[PDB]
C-alpha cells in the first residue's frame, strides 16, 4: 500500500524534473488523502446515472451500462468509486470551426509584434 | 485467475470510458488496485483533480 | 528606375524587397548571383542605403547554407546522427519564417522603416550565424556518426 | 498582375488544377520577386499527382493484393488531412500573402515529400514483398519521418499478421 | 453512365474543380435507378433484400445534403470546403454504383447474386 500509491503518482505525470515533482506530489496525494478520513446501496447509484442516460436520448447505450452490473456480480466498492468521477448538420459544423480554429491559431502568429510567439527569440 | 481479473479490468475501461473520466488504461490499473487494498474512494477523487491542476500550472 | 523617385519613398520599396530575399526568393532589385553566396545590389542608388544593404545580408546567405544543409544531409548514406541534427536544424529554420511573415504584416502599416528593420532581424543574425557555421563545418571534414556528435561538443 | 490574384490560383496548384499552368509549374507580366517564390510553391502541387496518381491507378486494378490495398488505403488518411489544410488556408482567403504561405506550407513539403518517395522506392512491390519495403525506410533516424513511416507500417503490416494469425501458396 | 455539362464562359479554375465532385452524382443517378427496378418481384428473395439494404444508406446520404444547405446560409461553406465534406460519400456511392453495374451486366438472381457480394472502410 506504501508503493500502490507511488506507482499512481507516476501514471498521472506527464511525461516529458520527474524526479522532485513526483517527491512534492506524493505530498498532494497525502495530503488531500486525510482531508475526507478525518471528516447507501451501490447498485442504485448507477441507476440514478442511467435515468439521466436516457432522458437526452441514447437509449441502448444506457440499456447496456445496466447489462454489465448485472454479470459484475456473478468489487462492488469498485464500482463506487467510478461513479464519483441532426447528425449531418454536426459534421458540418465539425469541419468548419477546425477551420476557425486553424486559420485563428496560426494568424495570431502571423501578425503581431515582432518576435512575440518565436520562442528562439526569447532566448 | 489471471485470465479472471483481465476481464473484470477490461469491462470497467469502458464504464469509465463512456462516463468521460479522464482515467487511461495505466491509471486504471494503478487506481483498481489502489483502492483493492482499502482505501476510500471519496478521497481518490480529491488527489486525481489536484495532480491534474498542479500538472496545468506547469504547462 | 529608382533614380527618378525621392529618398524617403524609395526606401519603401527596398524594405518591401528585401524582405523576400531573407526567404530564399530572389528579389526586385537587390538580386542574387550564381553560386558563399554574392549579391548585387544597384548601380545608381543612394550611398546611404547601400552600406546599410551590406549589413542585412549576412542573414541570407548565413541562411541560403543552411536550407540546403538540410535538403541534402538528409540522404540516408549519411548516418542517423547527421539526420536528427538535420531535423533540429529545421525547427529553427520554421521560425525564422515566422519572423519574416510578422515583418510583412507589420510593413503594411507602414510601421516599418529601414532603420527599424536592422535592429528586429537582430536575434536571427546570430542564431543563423551559428547554424551556418556548424553546416560548413560538418561537411568540410565529412563526418558521420560520432565524428558529428564530437563537433557538436567542441563548438546564448 | 496583382499579388491577391496569385494567391488564388496557388490554392489551386496545390491539387493539381492549374496564370499558373502545368515538369515544373512554369508560370507566365509580374515582378522577378514574385515568380520565383511562386515556382517553389506551385512545384509543391506538383508532388501531390504524383502521390495521387499511384492511389488512383492501382486502386483501379484488382490484382494488387490485399497488402497493397491497405497502403493505398493509409494513403488516403494522411491526404484528407492535406485536403484540411487547404479547407483553412482558403477560408483567410477572403489576410495571407506570399512570405506568409512560405511559414504555413513548410511542413507539408516534408510529408509531401516521403510520401512522394515512398510510392517509388515500392513500384512493382505486392503482397509481403511491399510491407518489407516500406520497412527499409524506418532506418533513417529523422524523429519526424521514422516516426511517420513507423505508423504506415503498422497498417500495412495488419494484413500480413492477419494471414499468420491464421509464404507462397500453390493452387 | 451520366454525361453532364457545366459552362461555355466559365473560370477554368472552377471547372476542373467541378468535375472532381461530379463522379459522386453520376455514380449516384446509377443506385437510384437499380432500387427502382430491382425491387420487382420477378427477380427473387435476394435481390430484393440486396435492394432494401442499399436504401439506407440512400438515405444517409440525403441527410448530408440537407446538413450542407443548412450550412450554406451562414456562407460557412466555400466551394474548396466542399470537395473535403463529401468525400465519405465520394467512397460509398462508388462501392454500391459498381455492385449494383455488375450484378445487372450478368444477369444474376439467387445464390449467384450472393456469390458477388462475397468476392467483392
Amino acid at each position: 500500500i506504501t508503493q500502490l500509491f507511488d506507482d499512481l503518482c507516476e501514471a498521472l505525470l506527464p511525461a516529458a524534473n520527474r524526479k522532485r515533482a513526483k517527491r512534492s506530489l506524493k505530498k498532494v496525494a497525502y495530503n488531500a488523502l486525510f482531508t475526507n478520513l478525518f471528516q447507501l446501496p451501490a447498485r442504485n447509484k448507477i441507476l440514478m446515472l442511467s435515468f439521466d442516460l436516457r432522458v437526452g436520448g441514447l437509449g441502448p447505450k444506457a440499456d447496456r451500462l445496466e447489462e454489465l452490473v448485472e454479470e459484475l456480480e456473478a468489487v462492488g466498492s469498485v464500482l463506487d468509486l467510478l461513479v464519483q468521477l441532426m447528425d449531418v448538420q454536426s459534421l458540418i459544423s465539425r469541419e468548419e470551426c477546425l477551420c476557425h480554429s486553424m486559420i485563428q491559431e496560426t494568424l495570431q502568429v502571423m501578425e503581431a509584434a515582432p518576435g512575440t510567439g518565436l520562442p528562439t527569440v526569447g532566448l | 485467475n489471471l485470465n479472471a481479473v483481465r476481464e473484470t479490468m477490461d469491462v470497467l475501461l469502458e464504464i469509465s470510458r463512456i462516463l468521460n473520466t479522464g482515467l487511461d488504461m495505466e491509471t486504471l490499473s494503478i487506481c483498481v488496485r489502489l483502492c483493492e487494498q482499502g482505501i476510500n474512494p471519496e478521497a481518490l477523487s480529491s488527489v486525481i483533480k489536484e495532480l491534474r491542476k498542479a500538472t496545468e500550472a506547469l504547462k | 528606375l529608382p533614380g527618378t523617385l525621392p529618398l524617403a519613398s524609395q526606401e519603401s520599396a527596398v524594405v518591401e524587397d528585401l524582405l523576400y530575399v531573407l526567404v530564399g526568393v530572389d528579389g526586385r532589385y537587390v538580386s542574387a548571383q550564381p553560386l558563399s553566396r554574392t549579391f548585387l545590389v544597384d548601380p545608381n542608388l543612394d550611398l546611404s542605403i547601400r552600406e546599410l544593404v551590406h549589413r542585412i545580408l549576412p542573414v541570407a546567405a548565413s541562411y541560403s547554407a543552411v536550407t540546403r544543409f538540410i535538403e541534402e544531409k538528409s540522404s540516408f548514406e549519411y548516418g542517423q546522427v547527421n539526420h536528427a541534427l538535420a531535423a533540429a536544424m529545421r525547427t529553427l529554420v520554421k521560425e525564422h519564417l515566422i519572423l519574416v511573415s510578422q515583418l510583412e504584416q507589420l510593413h503594411r502599416q507602414g510601421l516599418l522603416s529601414l532603420q527599424k528593420l536592422w535592429f528586429y532581424i537582430q536575434p536571427a543574425m546570430r542564431t543563423m550565424d551559428i547554424l551556418a557555421s556548424l553546416a560548413t563545418s560538418v561537411d568540410k571534414g565529412e563526418c558521420l556518426g560520432g565524428s558529428t556528435l564530437s563537433l557538436l561538443h567542441d563548438r546564448q | 498582375i496583382t499579388e491577391a490574384a496569385l494567391v488564388r490560383d496557388i490554392l489551386y496548384v496545390f491539387q493539381g488544377i492549374d496564370n499558373i499552368k502545368m515538369n515544373c509549374y512554369k508560370v507566365e507580366n509580374l515582378s522577378r520577386s514574385l515568380r520565383d517564390t511562386a515556382v517553389r510553391l506551385s512545384e509543391l502541387g506538383w508532388l501531390h499527382n504524383k502521390i495521387r496518381r499511384y492511389t488512383d491507378q492501382r486502386s483501379l486494378d484488382r490484382s494488387f493484393g490485399l497488402v497493397g490495398q491497405s497502403f493505398c488505403a493509409a494513403l488516403h488518411q494522411e491526404l484528407r488531412e492535406y485536403y484540411r489544410l487547404l479547407s483553412v488556408l482558403h477560408s483567410q482567403l477572403q489576410s495571407l500573402t506570399l512570405r506568409r504561405l512560405l511559414v504555413w506550407t513548410y511542413d507539408p513539403k516534408i510529408r509531401l515529400k516521403t510520401l512522394a518517395a515512398l510510392v517509388d522506392h515500392c513500384q512493382g512491390r505486392k503482397g509481403g514483398e511491399l510491407a518489407s519495403a516500406v520497412h527499409a525506410y524506418t532506418k533513417t533516424g529523422d524523429p519526424y519521418m521514422r516516426s511517420l513511416v513507423q505508423h504506415i507500417l503498422s497498417l500495412v503490416s495488419h494484413p500480413v499478421l492477419s494471414f499468420l494469425y491464421r509464404v507462397a501458396s500453390d493452387p
